[PDB]
């Protein structure tokens, strides 16, 4: 699965917090990508590993 | 000059497909380089004809006429050898093809796309996943009425289609098989005849329209026979002119032009120019034309 | 017999060598077949929609419509930039 | 006023060799060569696996030998090297003026400079068939952490 | 375009300036440079 | 050098470069000043203290 | 001749629109407006200073 979202809200606050995000909020969804390379994600400063 | 292409095998080739190449030696092949040493993914025709699009035979024409030609002499383990072919040697090639066409005649050679279907020249690997299918190689007289058929049945797809389906030999009649679609490349070659004909249809002559009209009202020769004793009424209406020779001559002119075009446009694959055919060894001497 | 250059690790038991061949290809200009091509496939949905009984795990978003109804109807993905 | 030549230089190609590179210490060279003589390209080994002689009386512990038929790999390695022609024109014109002598020696050097080539390019495609067996019988470690 | 070749006794150095040749020569890091591929690689006639 | 090749590809042959260098010229040059009372000494001989 | 400068550009765009799907992503900024008429008329920026 890529990255994924249904919204830019989500997208932004997956950078907020990695952990404590809800992959879904009422009707929207956002997918973490998992694949066999970690790719790291840079929006602005925050970044996931 | 050593002219020798040893193409090798990722994969071990098994009994039963060294058997089924070694029944095919002598046999034309169109190879992707010139080199020495090659591998099969590319040898063959079969990455221009797939199973899994349609056959499209011009472009089969046009890989033909752009790549070398190999014949293959020596087929064994891991490895099968070919001997290319220049121009200015002379080669013994076998007639191992599954439609058999006897050239007793001794005329000149033609290489063709597999029209006659794919399965009887499909023989297949499965040491490594490719398909050599070795083209056909047929007298030039059979090869404009193939050619031709392939032309007309896309054009009579709309509007007896097994007289178009299959063709004509002395001895037999073989089927060969055609798609209901020709693919890009055999329609811009039937969209040029197309473009040639709307053109070339006012340059047309005046005065064969007569020998037509009174040969029909005088002397039935056996060549008269298509019309069934018929004359339509565009010929009338071009009849009703008189004839000079001045702007017949230029229209012959252009038209001998025309002609000559059209005989660079039905000239597709390579031919062979064959010498001292013989019938019981079953090879024949040939070179490239 | 004679010295050959190469680096020798030892790795538990074995003493095995390290050995690259790089400058041998780059004295060809031609590519050095460890530095391979990996292909794999990413999917990805877009327009999907949640069943009913809704729900929401964060009291940190905000969206300022209906929750009841919101449908998907893009999905922002992201780069490689 | 001059144009200074300030100096002129080639670089040195070096030997590479596939006995000196450590890729052959995954390689055993055998001194037989009746493999490329043999017709078929198959050896067959009777090897023979050890078994523990079982107790309990479920099956009979019979012995283990596997007839294993092990198919060698034949590869082509092939490199050309266009040489002028009227290089072979000195080289078969004995010199003797010293200008022709000088141009025969530079024509021998031409020669010598693509025999080099091919014993030089003979000695980086065995390394690059090896590296490429090496490469087609290597299943990925994310198999061989669990398939091994 | 700018090069002479003539049959020059070229001295020997032993750098490592094959790598990353036939890449540099296209891009244009040199201003002036012969390629000279199959039998134009030849000490040239005098 | 080049690598011999098994599979049917286009071969390089001998290749040979010949690059060039030209040189380069830079040229300076500063602007000092004498004060002529300073030379109307320095090219006569005195004979006073 | 090391003590050299650099010419970077710095682009910040001044009185966008948020498009009309509001949202927030963070708890803790409480603004005694109305959140779904709302403009940028400035765009704060940080001094060297």
């Amino acid at each position: 699965p890529a990255l994924s979202a249904s919204s830019r809200a989500l997208i932004d606050e997956f950078m907020s917090v990695k952990q404590t995000h809800a992959p879904i909020h009422y009707g929207h969804y956002i997918i973490e990508e998992v694949a066999p390379v970690r790719r790291i994600l840079k929006f602005g400063n925050k970044v996931v590993f | 000059m050593d002219l020798k292409v040893v193409v090798s095998l990722s994969s071990r080739l098994y009994t039963d497909e060294i058997a089924k190449m070694q029944q095919r030696i002598g046999c034309i092949l169109p190879l992707a380089s010139t080199h020495g040493t090659q591998n099969v993914q590319g040898l063959g025709l079969g990455q221009v004809y797939s199973l899994e699009t349609v056959p499209d035979y011009v472009s089969m024409y046009n890989y033909l006429s752009d790549c070398t030609l190999a014949v293959l002499d020596e087929v064994s383990v891991d490895s099968l050898i070919l001997t290319k072919i220049v121009p200015g040697q002379t080669y013994a090639i076998k007639n191992k093809y599954q439609p058999f066409f006897q050239w007793h005649g001794t005329g000149s050679l033609s290489v063709m796309p597999p029209v006659f279907g794919r399965e009887h020249a499909t023989v297949k690997l499965e040491s490594n996943d490719v398909d050599i299918v070795f083209p056909m190689v047929l007298p030039t007289p059979i090869a404009e009425e193939v050619l031709q058929k392939i032309l007309l049945f896309n054009v009579y797809s709309r509007v007896v289609h097994m007289h178009l389906g299959s063709v004509s030999y002395l001895g037999h009649h073989y089927e060969l098989a055609l798609p209901e679609v020709p693919g890009p490349l055999g329609l811009a070659l039937l969209d040029n005849l197309s473009l040639y004909f709307c053109i070339m249809v006012t340059l047309l002559p005046r005065a064969s329209m007569r020998l037509v009209r009174g040969l029909i009202r005088h002397e039935h020769h056996d060549l008269l026979n298509l019309f069934q004793e018929m004359v339509p009424d565009e010929i009338a209406r071009i009849d009703l002119d008189d004839l000079s020779v001045a702007d017949d001559l230029s229209r012959m002119r252009v038209m001998m032009t025309y002609l000559q075009s059209l005989a660079s446009l039905f000239n597709l694959g390579p031919r062979l120019a064959t010498a001292a055919y013989s019938q019981e060894t079953l090879t024949a001497t040939c070179w490239l034309r | 017999r004679v010295p050959i250059s190469a680096a020798v690790i030892k790795l538990g038991n074995h003493a095995v060598a390290v050995e690259s061949l790089q400058k041998m290809y780059n004295d060809t200009q031609s590519p050095y077949p460890l530095n391979r091509r990996m292909q794999y496939s990413y999917y990805f949905p877009v327009g999907l929609f949640m069943p009913n009984p809704k729900y929401t795990t964060s009291a940190a978003i905000k969206m300022l419509d209906n929750p009841t109804q919101q449908l998907p109807v893009e999905a922002w993905i992201v780069n490689k930039n | 006023k001059f144009e200074v030549l300030l100096g002129v230089y080639t670089n040195a190609i070096q030997y590479v060799r596939f006995l000196e590179t450590a890729l052959a210490v995954s390689c055993v060279n055998t001194e037989f060569k009746d493999l490329s003589r043999m017709t078929d390209g198959k050896i067959q080994f009777r090897i023979s696996v050890p078994t523990i002689a079982h107790g309990d009386g479920r099956r009979p512990s019979k012995q283990r030998t596997f007839i294993v038929v092990k198919n060698c790999h034949k590869h082509h390695i092939s490199t050309e090297m266009e040489l002028s022609m009227l290089d072979l024109e000195i080289l078969h014109s004995i010199p003797e003026t010293p200008v022709e002598y000088a141009e025969y020696v530079g024509a021998v050097k031409t020669v010598a400079s693509a025999l080099q080539f091919g014993v030089d390019a003979l000695e980086r495609g065995l390394i690059n068939t090896v590296l490429s067996v090496k490469l087609r019988h290597a299943p990925p470690m994310f198999i061989l952490q669990t398939l091994a | 375009e700018g090069v002479e070749n003539r049959p020059f006794p070229y001295l020997t150095v032993d750098a490592d300036l094959l790598s990353n040749l036939r890449q540099s020569a296209a891009e244009g890091l040199f201003h002036s440079f012969d390629l000279l591929v199959g039998k134009d690689a030849r000490e040239a006639g005098i």
